[PDB]
Parts: C-alpha cells; structure tokens; sequence
C-alpha cells in the first residue's frame, strides 16, 4: 500500500509568489502601514534646540505653571520675558518691556509677538507698525533660517557729525522716543531765513557680540513721510531725504524724495516708516536733511553656520483684545518657516490672555524625546517610511513618504502550503 | 501525491494536510482521509510566520534624513520617492515568500522523515511525504502506529 | 550520476538529461543513451522560462520622476545612477536565475516521483533521479513500462 | 540495475550564477533594453499645459487646417492669433496684430515669434530690434520657468507729471507710435533759449490682471541713444537722460549719459533701445530730459508657483523672406528652456509660410497620452528605465538613463540544466 | 538524526559531522563517533567561502559619484547615505548566507549519495544522510566499506 | 541499524540567518571594510587637470629637480615660472616677474602666491597688500569654481579723455608704477586758483582672449584713501572720488567721498586701495576728480562651462623670511576650495624655499592613476564604499561615506553547518 501525505488547496486560497519558493495561503496580511501624524510643534533634538518666548513661556511669570502653555522642563529651554517680543526689543518703545533675547540652537521655536499688536497703541508716528511687524520678522525668520544662534544687539556704536543736534522727542511717543532708530534734531532750520546743513552719520554693524559670532545683522533703515514737498517744507528746505550708504558708497536704503515720488497719506501728518533689512557687518553711512536725522541703534547678530527650518507660533491675544497675524503671514513667505496655528480662540487660564488647553496640545511635542520629523502637517515618531497623506514643508529629520495603502504588499498568514516547480 | 505536489479541490472540500492511500485489491481506487493529528505542522507555520518579523523591523527602522525649505509640495519627487521604496518592499517581500515556503517545505520533510524512523524499516520511502509499506507484516495497528491514521 | 550531479562531455556529444544504466554481470560496464520521451522538462523550461517576465515588468515599470533646467549634460551623475540601477538589476537577475534553478530541479523531482509510482514499488529509490531495479521480477517490458527507455 | 536520469553539459554551455542555485545554458538574452528617443515636443500631462502661437496653431484661421502645423485637438490647447508674436503684443506696433496672450500650464510651448522678425520692416527708431527681440524672449523663459501662468497686461496704470507734454508720433514709425512705452514730448524746449523742465512719469506694475496672480513682471525700460552730447543737444539742454527708480528711490536702469559714456552709431541718427527686466509688483518712478519722456505702458505677468522647463519652437519664415534666429539663441542661454529646430526648410501646405511637413511631425507629439519624459534630445514612453544615449537637459518626467549595452545583464535561455552543491 | 536536523550539545563535547549508529539487541541504545574522513566537506566549505567574494566584490565596486562645495559636512545627510548603504548590504549578506546554506545542504546530499551508490542497493535510504541496512549480509567490513566508519 | 549522519553545533556556534537557509558557525569574518584616505593633493582624471605655480613646479628652474615639490611628469601639466605668483601677475609691479598664467583643467590645482607676501617689501601706496591679495585670490577661486579655462588678460582695450593727462610715478613704487591700475595725472590741478576737469575713461572685458572664452572677468576696481577732505584738498579741488559704471550707468566701485565717510589712518599718508570684483564682459565707465585717475589695465579671463571644487596649496616661505597665510584665509571663505596645508616648516633641497620633503610627500598624490575621490581630507583610491570618519567637504568623486565598524555585517567562516526548517 502507497500512504502519502497530501497537499491540496481550495478556491479560497491564493498563490503568492517568492524568489526560490511560492506560497498558498487563504489570509494576508499587510507587511507594514502609516505613522501617525501628530499636529504642532517638537523637536526631533533635544539638545540642541531654543525657543525665544513671552509671560507663556516664562517660568518666573508669578502665576506660573497657570500662565504658561508649556510645563517647566520646555520653560527652561525658553528665552522669555513676560511682557516682551522680538520687535519691542529692536524698537525699545518708551515704557514697554524690553528683554535681551539671545540663544543658540539648530532647531529653533519664535512664540512670540503678540505684545506689540494694535491692542498695544503705540504711535511714534508710526505708519503702519501692522507693516513694520510683518517686514520685521520677515528678515528675522529669513536670518534665523541659516543661523544656529540669534541675539539681539542692544547698543550700535553711532556717531553724528553735527554738533548743534539734539536728541528727538514727540508728544505720539510718550513725550520721548524709541531707543532705536535714534532722532537727532538742530532746532535752527527754519524754512524766515535759517535753514542748517546736511546732518552725517555712521552706524557700525558689529562682526560679534559677546559670546555670539555676527555674519548678518537684521537692522531698520527708517525714514520719514512727508506729504509733499510742501507739506515737507513745513520742516525742512529743500527736498526731504534721509539715505543709507555702505562704506564703499553704495546707496543701500531710506528715502531719497528728490528722485522718488512722495507717497504719504492725506491729512495724516508725518510718518515713519521702518523697513528691515539684512546687512553684513561693518560700518555704514548716513546723510539727511539738515533738521531731522534717524540712527540705527539696535540690530538682531546673526551667523551663517547653519540651521533647520524654524518653527513659529501664532501669537495672538484672546477675542477681547485687537490682535493681527503679521507673524504667519511673515511666516508663510519666508522658505524654511513652519508656522503652529490654533483652530479654536485664546482662553487662559491665569486670565484671558496666559495659559491655553488648545496651545498647551500644540506646543505638547517640545516635549518629547522620540520625534523624529517636523513638518508643517505636524511631527513623526519613527515606526514606518509611510505616511497616509504628505507631509507638507517645510520638514526635517527622518521623514515619511506618502504611499497608497494598496501599494503595500502583503504577506500570507493563517493556514499556509509551499509550492515550488511546475507540478505537472 | 505526496509532498513535492499541491492539488485543487472543487466547492467545498477542506484544503491543507491530509493522509491518502492506494491500491489493495488490484485495482485499487484511492482514498483521501479527514485530517491528522498534524499538531507540528501548525505551531511551525506559527514560528516561521513571526521570524519574518526581523526582516521587516529592518525595513520599518529605515527612514532617509531630509530637509525641505521650500513651501509647496514637490508632488513628482515626493512621490518617485515613495515609488522606489515600495519597490525595495516588493524585493523584501518576494525574499520572505520564498524564505517561508522553503522553511516550511523543510519542516514537512522532519515531520516525514519522523514518520519514516517511527516504522523503520518498514516504513520505505517513495519520494518525500511518500511510503511503500508491505499490507503483509504491518496490519493495522501497524499502520497506525508508523502513519497515526 | 542522478539529479544531484551535472557532468561534462567532450568534442560533439549532445548536452541535457539522458538515461543511464549500470551494473549487469558483475562487473558491469555503464551506459549513457540518446534522450527519453522528457517531454514534461521541456514544457516546464518553458514556463519556467516565461514566468521571469513578472520580475522584469516591474524593474521595467520603475522609473525616477526627475528635472533638470540646467544646459549641459551632468555626465559623472548621470553615469552614477545607470550604475545604481544596474547594480539592482544585477541583484534581481542573480534572485532569477536562482528561482529558475530551484523550480526547475523541483520538476526535475516531481518527474523522477512520478516514475517511482509508476513501477511502485519495484522502482526504489536511490536519491533522487536514480533507482534500483531487481532484474529478476522486472524483466525488460517492465523496465520499458517504469521508466520508457 | 541502477537507473538513472543523467545530466550533462558541452563547451556550449556556460554557467549563470544564482542565489541559491546555478543554472548551465547554451543561449543567453538580455533581461531588458532601451527606449526609443522621438525628437519634437511633447507633453507628460496632457491636462496640464499651455502653447502660445501664431497662425500656425490657430484654429481660426481660414485654411485651416492646410495652414496649421498641428491637428484640432492639439491646435484647441493653444492660445494663437493669426500674424501675432508675443513681442508684438509687448510693443503694439502701428497696423500689427496686437493678440492678448494669456493662459495656464505647468507645461508650456512657445511656438511664436517669427511675425516680428526682420522681414516685417518695422522701424520706429530701433537700434536693433533683433537684439531687442533675443533680450525679450529671453526675460519671458525666465519668468515663464518658474510660473504656471502667463499673461500680458496690455494697459499700466501711469501718470506723467507735465501738464504741457503731449503724446509723441514719428514718420520712422508710421507717423504715430508704439503702445509701449508711450512717448511724451513737450514742444518747447529748444537749445536759441527755451529750455523746460525735468520731466516726471510713474508707472504700477499691478498685484493681479484678471484671474492672473502676479508676482512678476517683464516690462521693457527704454531710452533713447544720441549721437554725442552735441547731437543730443540737437534737441535738449544739457545731458540727455531717463532713468528708472523703484519706490524707494534705486536706479533700476535706463541710460543717464551724465556718467555714462554715449553708445550710438555715427550719423545714424537716434535711436531707441528697450533692454527688458524682470520686476516685482509696485509703483515706479521716472526722471527725464525735459523735451523725451518714455513710459512703460504694458507688461507680461507671471506668477511665481513652479512650471516645469518649457519647450519654445523655431519660429522663422520660408527661405524667401528674412528670419532671425534670435528665440533660439534667447532660449539656449536661458536656463530650464528645451528648443525644438528644425533640420529642413519650412515648406508651407496653405501658403510659403503655413503647414510644414517637418513641423507637423516634430510637433506631433502634442498629441500623444504617453508620453513620460521630455528633454533636449526629444520625448520618450515609460518602456524600460535605460536609452542608448543621454538624453540632454533640459528635461523632466520619468527620464530614462544611459547605459553601455553591455553593462545590462542577460538570463538564461533554450535548454537548460540546474546547478547546486559543487558536485564533487 | 540526518541531514534534515541539527542537534545541541553541552559542555565540551565536538559540534560537526558525527557518524551515528541505532538498534541492535532489541531495543538498541544509540553511538555516536569522533569524526569521519569527511574529507569532501571540508574542501567544499573552502569552495563555497572562497565563491563569496564575487557578490562582495559587486558591492565593493560600487561608490556613487558626488559633488560638494559647502565647508561644513552635511552629517544627517551624510549618515542617512550610509544607512542607506548598510541597508543594501545587509540584503546581500542574507542572500549570501542563504547561499552557502543551501550550496552546502546539497553537497551534503551530495556525500550521502555516494555513500548510497557505494554500497548499493544494500544501504536502502531512510532520507538524506540516513540508512537502514540488514545486519545479515554486510557483516562490518561491508559497513566499513560502504560508510567507512 | 540505522546509519546515519548526524549535525551537531556547540555553544561556540552562533546562528546565521539567510533568506533560503541558516548557517552555524563559530567564527564570522566581516563582509567589508574601510578604505584608506590620504592626505594632500591629488586628481581623479589625469587628463583634465591643470596646475599653476612658481618655482616650486617649475621644470626650467636651474636647480631642477631640487628645487621641485613634484617630479617631472606632474611639473609637465604646471603652467609655471621661477618668481611668479597670479597676484603679481595681477598688477604687474616694477621689476617682478610677470607670468602669463592661463590654461585649461576640470581640475585645479593652485600653488603659488609666496612671490607676492610682505618679505616682497612692495610699497606702491599700498594700505594693506596682505587684504588685497585675500581678496583677490577669493575672487579668483570663485571664479574658477565654475570655469573650465582661466588666463590672465595682460592688457586690457582703454580709452581716457583728457588730452593733458600724463602717466604718473612714484618713489614708493621704484620711481614708477604698477602695469595695473594706469595712474594717469593733470599737472595743473592745484588747490592758488587751477583746479582742473572730471577725468573720465573706458576700460572693455573682453569676450575672449586667443583661443580663451571669457563669461566673466577678475578685476580691481581701485581707488586712493586720503585722511580727510583737508589733507586730500592737498592735492585736489573738492572731495576726492573715483567712480566705476557699467555701460547703463549703475555705480559697481570705486570710493566717492561726497557720500561715504573717510577711512584712512592717521598721518600714514595717501594709500591705495584695490577690492577684486567679479565683472561681466564689456564696457565700463569710469569718472574721477581731476588731478588722479585710476584705470584697470588687465583681469583674469573665466568661462562658466564648469569645474570641480579646486585644490589650492598653503604658498609660503622657509622660517626666515615674512610670509602670511592669505590664500589660506581665501581658500577657507570660498566654497568650492579645498586647501592643502603642511605640519611642519619648509625647508628645501635646492636652498632654503624650494624643494621640501613634506611638500612632496602631500603632492605626490598628482601624481596617481587611482585617485576616485579627492576632499578637504585627503584623497582615496576605490578599495570599499566606506571610510573610518567623515570626509570633509569640499569633494568630489566616488567619495567614501563614514560608518561604524559595528554596522558591517558579517559572514559565518571556519567549519560551517547549514540549518533550514524549525528542527522540532
Ligand atoms: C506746534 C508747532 O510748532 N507747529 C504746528 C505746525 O503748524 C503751525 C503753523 N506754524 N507755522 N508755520 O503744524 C503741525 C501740523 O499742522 C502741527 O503738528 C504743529 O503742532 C504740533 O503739536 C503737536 C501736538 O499735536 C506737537 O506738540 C508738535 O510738537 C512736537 C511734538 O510732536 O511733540 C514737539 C516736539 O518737541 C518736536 N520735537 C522734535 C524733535 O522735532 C516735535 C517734532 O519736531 C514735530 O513733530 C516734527 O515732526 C516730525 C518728525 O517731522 O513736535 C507740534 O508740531
Ligand atoms: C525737420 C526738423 O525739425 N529738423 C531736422 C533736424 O535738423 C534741422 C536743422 N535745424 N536746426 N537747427 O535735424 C534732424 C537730423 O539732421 C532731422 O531729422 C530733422 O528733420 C526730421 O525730418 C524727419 C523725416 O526724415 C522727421 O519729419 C522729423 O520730424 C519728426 C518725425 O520724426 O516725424 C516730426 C515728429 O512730429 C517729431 N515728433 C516728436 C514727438 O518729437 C519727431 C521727433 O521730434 C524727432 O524725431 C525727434 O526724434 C527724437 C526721438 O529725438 O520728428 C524731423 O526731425
Ligand atoms: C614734494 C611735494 O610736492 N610735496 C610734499 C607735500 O607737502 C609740501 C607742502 N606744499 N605745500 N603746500 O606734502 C606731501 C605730504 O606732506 C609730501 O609727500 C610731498 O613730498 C613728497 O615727497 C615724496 C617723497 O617722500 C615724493 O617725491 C612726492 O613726490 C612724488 C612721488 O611720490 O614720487 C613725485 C611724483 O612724481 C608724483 N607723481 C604723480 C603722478 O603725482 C607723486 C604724487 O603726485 C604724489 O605722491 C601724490 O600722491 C598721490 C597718489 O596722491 O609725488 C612728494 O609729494
Ligand atoms: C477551503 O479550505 C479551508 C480550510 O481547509 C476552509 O476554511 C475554513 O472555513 C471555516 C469557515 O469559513 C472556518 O471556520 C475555518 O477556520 C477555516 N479553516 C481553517 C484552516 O481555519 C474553507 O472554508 C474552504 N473553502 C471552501 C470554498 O470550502
Ligand atoms: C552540445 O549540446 C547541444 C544540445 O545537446 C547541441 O546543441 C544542438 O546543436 C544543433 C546545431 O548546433 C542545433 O540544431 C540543436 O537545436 C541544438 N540542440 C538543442 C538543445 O536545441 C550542441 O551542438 C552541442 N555542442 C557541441 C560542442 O557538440
Ligand atoms: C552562490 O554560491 C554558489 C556556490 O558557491 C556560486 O556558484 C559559483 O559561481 C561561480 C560563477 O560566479 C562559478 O564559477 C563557481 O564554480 C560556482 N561554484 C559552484 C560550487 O558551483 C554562486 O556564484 C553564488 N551565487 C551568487 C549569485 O553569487
Ligand atoms: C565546540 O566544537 C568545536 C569544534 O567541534 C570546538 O572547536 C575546536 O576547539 C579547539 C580549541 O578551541 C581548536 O583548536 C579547534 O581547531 C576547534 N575545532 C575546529 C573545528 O577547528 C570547540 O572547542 C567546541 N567548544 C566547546 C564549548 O567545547
Ligand atoms: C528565514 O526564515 C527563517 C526561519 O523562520 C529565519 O530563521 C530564524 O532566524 C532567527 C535569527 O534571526 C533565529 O533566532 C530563529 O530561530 C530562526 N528560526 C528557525 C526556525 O530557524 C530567518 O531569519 C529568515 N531569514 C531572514 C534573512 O530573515
Ligand atoms: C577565490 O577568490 C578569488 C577572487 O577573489 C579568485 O580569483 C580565486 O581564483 C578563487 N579561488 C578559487 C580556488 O576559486
């Protein structure tokens, strides 16, 4: 008698196919799958990563833990000062807070702004700080791109050629002014007879401060707004102009109205205006008008030796207050920014304006010692190549790739028989 | 027909594993039983089905390092990307298959070749999974004790 | 020798699978004849043979979205990537030659199984491929009938 | 008896190595091969892409399609005009077509340009309109490279400060003038006594025109060439000069002889040259001669959202009338730009000019589904990953590579014999 | 238990090839020896190790032209290539390993079926590396003859 | 009986997986290895590769081969002359010798600049050569990051307009003066009653020079640096300034005092000053106060057809003489730029600054038939995929990439025992 074992299959199962040996199976199972995709901001380092922050990230804030949307350990990674900002530092208007921002790290989180909005009413003539605030962090973000560290600059070395000149105050900026642009006035020009000289300036841009080395400097070429001419000559003869030039002589910014046509609003009276811009170190010049002259003052150092994109956090205040959102729209133009938005209002904790459940989600990640990827559709942990959906950028690390589900082969499971030759 | 080949069965008809047998009369007309107590065959299936998780706990731990600054998608790359990945998968897949089917086609052979020491000599090899006993001195409970059932 | 051994041959001599016979008066001699009715190896080649499509579709199917504005040639990086690709391409001929070698030895098998059933069990098994044959109660149309030459 | 089934090989046989088992054969074939390579245009998505032509993609025309070089289907994806260039609708020629080209594509086929060639005659003081006309195409690739879209904007808002001045007509240029720039003149300056004042212009380059977003513009700042000062002061006081100032007040071009050397051509009397440039969206300020103002009065607006390299065609007459190669040599020296020549005379079915056998097949390809890949050597299918060649950048899509035929391995065939152990 | 098994042992004790004996008396007791001339094995290890340096030389002969003018190494970008290098070449080392397992098993067989052939048809095969012979006509040089130990 | 084989492994063996079969072992032997790297200079094609130097390669120096840092056939592929240095070429000043560098090489190799460092002694009213030549050689290397070609253009096509203007000397330059800049000077301008006109000229880049294609061009832009409007009304009416335009007009160099600040040190006296710019062929303008012209005489012609990142070898003298390390600091700032640096000092076989056992052991590698990658590490052959640390940038070829010994999987060795199945 002829006793065999038998090997037989059914309809049911199907015959996968392998280098050296196929495979009957009725069941499959997939042989991986997507990662989860976490919205908010973290950090795939946790030793080499700042955040430059408010009262929300500031741990000496007196109704801390309350008033912040991260817990203390991400607090002490954070450069903060309640009350302050990036542009309140590189202004220094009159009564605000004015903190040092500096730090290094290749990863970086700006969670900042939001106290210099509309809500704030500063004036100084400003024209439209909504403008400056967008322009200014704009240069910012563009210089923290390639930098791995930032601090501000609180003092310029300045000097003015004349010697009647003095220092400029207006009743619109607290009866005082800004600590940078610096306004020097000669009270003689007068458009009966007295009309003064050309005013001179330099500004130098150091190549460091302290500790920090300076390629770039983030600096504000200021100049003023005048309606027309005439409405100038109120002030000043002549034409108005207030022009920046390099050392070599190159004209670099300001406003030169004697090519240039005026572009003032009616009525309004003079304004300033405030673009930044990014300069390299070194010593730049000034001529204006005889009877007003505006000086750089302050400047945000910079280096060149690298860094990731940047994540930047909406800072808004809650729905009492006048907010704007200059700092995503700075964002959103400027390659290498990732911006962290909230999809419900600001509500505190400490009080309306410190310490949100919502926030507290997004900024969670900071936080976590697994992230392996940051991307602008929030961060990874390492378990699979694959994502369901993109990861938008701007992203960094070790980042997944979108597949289609039903391209991710299978393996036989259950009950299984090999097969192998022709068998027949 | 005895390991080195697999048949198809209609309707309903269980698939997998069975005993079968020939001739007696002259001629013969087969049979084909309901089962055995193949108690091996299911917990190495289970053993070589969580082997094949190293091979893709490696492929899983491979993730390439990027940085994008830009802002928009870059749909054609990001997605060439992915294509090549899946087909290093489909290579790794195709490997592990194959790796199964020969581990288990093994296993099949230890399994037989226990059945061919349990009745030896009397057992009598026709190829793998296959015996030629002698109906003259083994009985029944011969049989049943080299083949159990 | 049988299906384990491959052996060369000189001058003119036909290549392939033949039959070969030993022993008889003790000593015997050999003897190599001049092809069989293998008319299931010759099928199998050739599904075997048309089975390897599959592998090469999907190498064929598997092209990198690239783009370039530049206006003259990147030749070194460009060469750099030919090279990669046929690196690939030469690890999967290598798993497709193998995978026509492994199935083609197992048909091999399932013939030289079915030869065994044939004249079962006056055939016995001698590895695979080989047999022996009791010249006493297997006279020459017994011979011709199990094995057809 | 021992029986055997046994296995053997001649000196035609050659062993190919395998992992996990060898496998001895007398022939070999190779695993795969190349491409073919179609030289023409093409496209790899056929619902995204965009031409801009002349009659010889225009379906309106009334030989068509006799005068067209290719089919309906193709001809419904172009956006043509009879006679038009999109240099002429830069310019607005007296009694040229004047066809507003506008579309989106993130492919895109310039296959225009020939109607404004040498053999159209236009004067109107050109100093050399073929140099303007490789410097023209040349700032469109480059802008048409990185954006989806395209369209001229046939109409700047501008403003000129002289009350007196009035608008200016020349017998060079069919006793009028271009739409672009526009010409202001003011009749009484006169170097006797009369000498009149500096004038003044501004011109905006708009944020959008239509549905077109625009983030860049290609505008023409022209001005006029004079003999020497004495020549020049034919006409005007003083030195002759027209520059160009963004808003802030930097010199973006025009020609101020006052530093600059003169460049014109003995007696030839004036002439006007219009180099273009790529500017972004804003008001812009002229200063001028007092006697010749020139202002930019269109443009050609681009986004800045991504395309792929562009495809631009021979765009010349029949050998009886005077071409210029000028598009070709604009898109050779322009980065992201494939050209498309012919190796024939243009030989057309309606008239000389319309309906070129050599055409239709180059550009046939307009035309196919299957197309993966487009570059400087021609267009390919996704067959196998390899061509012969190289195909030359430009390029983008599935793009075959170049490798030796040799290097492409070969599988077993005919009969063949397994291998494993080392059967010794 | 031939060729099919490998077995552990303990403390001392020799790991390799053994020849090993069974029943006897009824019932047996089993013996296992010290070594053979297993002379073929030896040299085809050598044979087999040696035919690896073709696939290392392959991946050897690969380094992807490059091209970079930045200061500062590119790390992340740097070690994610290598991963990406390690990656391949840990693919290649199993299907090397798998390679010499599976050349080895079959000269292994291919040992077994000298021996069978030596001896034949008294040795009768009880599976690859596995005998039954009748202790009543090979007395102990017909085994030492066939198995030579 | 039953006879069989039997398989046993030790707790000495360790379990090798496979894809098709397992293999016991007791030893393992890795799979591959690292590949050497050595340091100094070296080239992946002997036949694009070009050398430029001094007395160092130079084959026709006397004391050939003493006095050379390479052998023969490396000194075959140097363009090279006893005394020579790209910057003295550069300038031309009185009495040195004056090489006409140019040649054609993906590859690049620079050694030379010694001949010109502060032991030279040059005077010239220079402020500070030691600047000049880091900024001149920084422009040279950027410039030959991406051109095939370089050569020196020894005269400049240009044109003055004064007719009174004569070329001037000075005892601080040996009583003569630079072959580039020209100095020309009015005798008449004096600061009594004569003050003289604006000088003005031209100076052209070529396109090409002999069979040298020229898409950009090296060259400085120098301009005099007196102590203040007062010392220089020394010598000139008004305020100094000396001006560089393009043909349109725009300002590229120069130093206009009317804008920018005065930047000389105290009672040094006149100094001159000479940045190296990289310019487009053409023509250019130059405008200057009356009694001082300064006018560019030669440049160094680049193509842009591309090249390697190039190899540039520390230039300086034995321990007894001044030197400084310029090219290095050039080198270091300019991407693209791998410099080859020596440990110890150097001491030459010819006399004390030619022929040093350091310096031919680092140049040796030029050298080599097998070099496959060269980087700011050293080079290496192509034994391995692999290197034990990084390569540092700059580099190119089929470079080696960095991993940890541990990461090398290995393959079982000494007596092996193949495993497949469960065994149970
Ligand atoms: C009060 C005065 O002198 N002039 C009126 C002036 O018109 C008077 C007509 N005389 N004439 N001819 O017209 C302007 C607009 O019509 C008025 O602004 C001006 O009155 C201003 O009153 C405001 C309060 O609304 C201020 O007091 C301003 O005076 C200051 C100021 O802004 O505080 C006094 C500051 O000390 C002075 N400081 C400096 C450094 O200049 C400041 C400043 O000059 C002006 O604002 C100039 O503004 C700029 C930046 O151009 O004015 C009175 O001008
Ligand atoms: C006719 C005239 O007024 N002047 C002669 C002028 O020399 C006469 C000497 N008098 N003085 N002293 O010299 C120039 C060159 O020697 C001649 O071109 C000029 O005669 C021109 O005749 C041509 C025909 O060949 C034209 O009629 C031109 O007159 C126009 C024109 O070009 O059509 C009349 C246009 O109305 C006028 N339009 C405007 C807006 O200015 C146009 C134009 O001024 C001039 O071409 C200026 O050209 C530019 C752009 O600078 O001239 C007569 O000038
Ligand atoms: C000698 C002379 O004319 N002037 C003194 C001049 O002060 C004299 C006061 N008179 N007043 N009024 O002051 C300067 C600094 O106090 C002295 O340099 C100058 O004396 C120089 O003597 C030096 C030697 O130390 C030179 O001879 C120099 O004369 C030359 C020169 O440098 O060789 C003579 C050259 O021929 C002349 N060449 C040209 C083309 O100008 C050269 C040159 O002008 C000046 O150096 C100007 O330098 C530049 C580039 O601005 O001077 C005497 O000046
Ligand atoms: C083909 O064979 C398989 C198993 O031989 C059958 O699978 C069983 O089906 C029932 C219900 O579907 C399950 O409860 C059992 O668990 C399955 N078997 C196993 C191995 O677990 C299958 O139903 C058969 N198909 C047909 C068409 O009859
Ligand atoms: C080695 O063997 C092969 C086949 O055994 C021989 O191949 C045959 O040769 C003739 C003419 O070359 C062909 O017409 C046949 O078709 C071939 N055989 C097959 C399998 O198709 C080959 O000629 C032999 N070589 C030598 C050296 O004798
Ligand atoms: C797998 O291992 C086998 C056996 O070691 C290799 O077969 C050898 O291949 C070379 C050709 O490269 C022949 O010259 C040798 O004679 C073969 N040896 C034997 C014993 O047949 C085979 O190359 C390996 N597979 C791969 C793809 O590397
Ligand atoms: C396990 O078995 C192996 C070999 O069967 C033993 O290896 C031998 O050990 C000695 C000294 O270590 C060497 O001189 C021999 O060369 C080794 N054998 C071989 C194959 O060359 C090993 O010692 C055993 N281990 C234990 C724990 O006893
Ligand atoms: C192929 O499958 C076999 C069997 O499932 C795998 O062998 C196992 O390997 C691990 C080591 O990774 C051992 O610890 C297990 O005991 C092995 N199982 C058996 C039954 O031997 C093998 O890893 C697989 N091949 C690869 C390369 O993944
Ligand atoms: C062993 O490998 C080398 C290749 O590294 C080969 O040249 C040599 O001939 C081989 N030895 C044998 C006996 O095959």
């Amino acid at each position: 008698e002829l006793i065999c074992i038998v090997q037989r299959v059914n309809e049911s199962f199907s015959l996968h196919s392998g280098f050296g040996g196929n495979v009957y199976s009725m069941k499959t199972e997939p042989m991986t799958g997507f990662t989860n995709v976490t919205k908010g901001a973290s950090v795939i380092n946790q030793k080499d990563w700042i955040g430059f922050g408010d009262a929300r990230t500031d741990l000496t804030n007196d109704q801390f833990p309350a008033s912040s949307d991260v817990p203390l350990a991400v607090a002490k990674k954070f450069r903060s000062l309640s009350g302050a900002s990036l542009m309140l530092s590189a202004f220094g208007p009159p009564g605000k807070v004015d903190y040092l921002y500096q730090g290094c790290g290749k990863e970086k989180v700006f969670y900042e702004g939001v106290n210099w909005s509309p809500e704030a009413g500063i004036d100084c003539f400003g024209s439209n700080w909504t403008q400056t605030k967008k322009d200014f962090y704009s240069r910012i973000y563009e210089a923290a791109r390639s930098s791995t560290c930032m601090t501000l600059v609180n003092s310029l070395d300045t000097k003015i050629s004349s010697t009647t000149a003095t220092a400029g105050t207006a009743s619109s900026c607290s009866s005082s002014w800004m600590k940078s642009p610096l306004w020097y006035a000669e009270s003689s020009v007068n458009p009966p007879q007295v009309c003064g000289t050309e005013q001179s300036a330099t500004f130098t841009l150091p190549t460091s401060f302290g500790i920090y080395k300076c390629n770039k400097h983030v600096v504000q070429l200021c100049y003023f707004v005048y309606e027309n001419k005439a409405k100038f000559n109120t002030f000043g003869c002549g034409d108005y102009y207030q022009n920046y030039y390099d050392g070599n002589g190159n004209l670099i910014g300001g406003m030169d109205n004697r090519v240039a046509a005026y572009r003032g609003i009616a009525n309004a009276g003079v304004k300033i205006e405030c673009p930044s811009k990014i300069l390299n170190p070194g010593t730049y010049s000034i001529k204006s008008t005889p009877r007003f002259l505006l000086v750089p003052k302050r400047s945000y150092c910079f280096d060149t030796d690298g860094g990731y994109p940047i994540q930047v956090v909406q800072s808004e205040w809650s729905a009492s207050r006048r907010s704007d959102n200059a700092t995503e729209e700075a964002c959103l133009q400027t390659e290498g920014c990732i911006f962290i938005k909230k999809t419900t209002p600001y509500v505190g904790e400490a009080a309306d304006n410190a310490g949100d459940i919502e926030m507290r989600q997004l900024l969670s990640g900071l936080g976590n010692n697994d992230t392996v990827c940051v991307s602008q559709s929030g961060y990874t942990k390492g378990e699979t190549p694959f994502v369901k959906d993109y990861l938008s950028p701007p992203k960094y690390g070790r980042c997944q790739l979108k597949t289609d589900s039903g391209r991710i082969p299978t393996l036989p499971s259950g009950l299984i028989i090999p097969q192998a030759g022709t068998d027949s | 027909f005895g390991l080195l080949f697999v048949g198809f069965v209609a309707g309903g008809v269980a698939g997998g594993y069975f005993w079968g047998r020939s001739n007696g009369g002259g001629g013969g007309a087969s049979v084909s039983s309901t089962q055995a107590g193949f108690d091996k065959i299911g917990k190495d299936i289970q053993q070589l089905r969580n082997d094949t998780n190293a091979a893709i706990e490696g492929f899983n731990g491979r993730i390439a390092h990027d940085e994008q600054a830009i802002k928009n998608l870059a749909k054609e790359i990001e997605d060439a990307r992915a294509e090549a990945l899946v087909g290093e998968l489909g290579i790794i897949r195709s490997l592990i298959v194959a790796n199964i089917s020969m581990n288990l086609k093994e296993s099949l052979y230890e399994l037989a070749n226990q059945i061919t020491k349990r009745g030896g000599g009397i057992a009598q090899e026709a190829g793998p999974g296959c015996w030629y006993v002698d109906s003259e001195n083994c009985d029944a409970s011969c049989k049943e004790y080299i083949f159990n059932f």
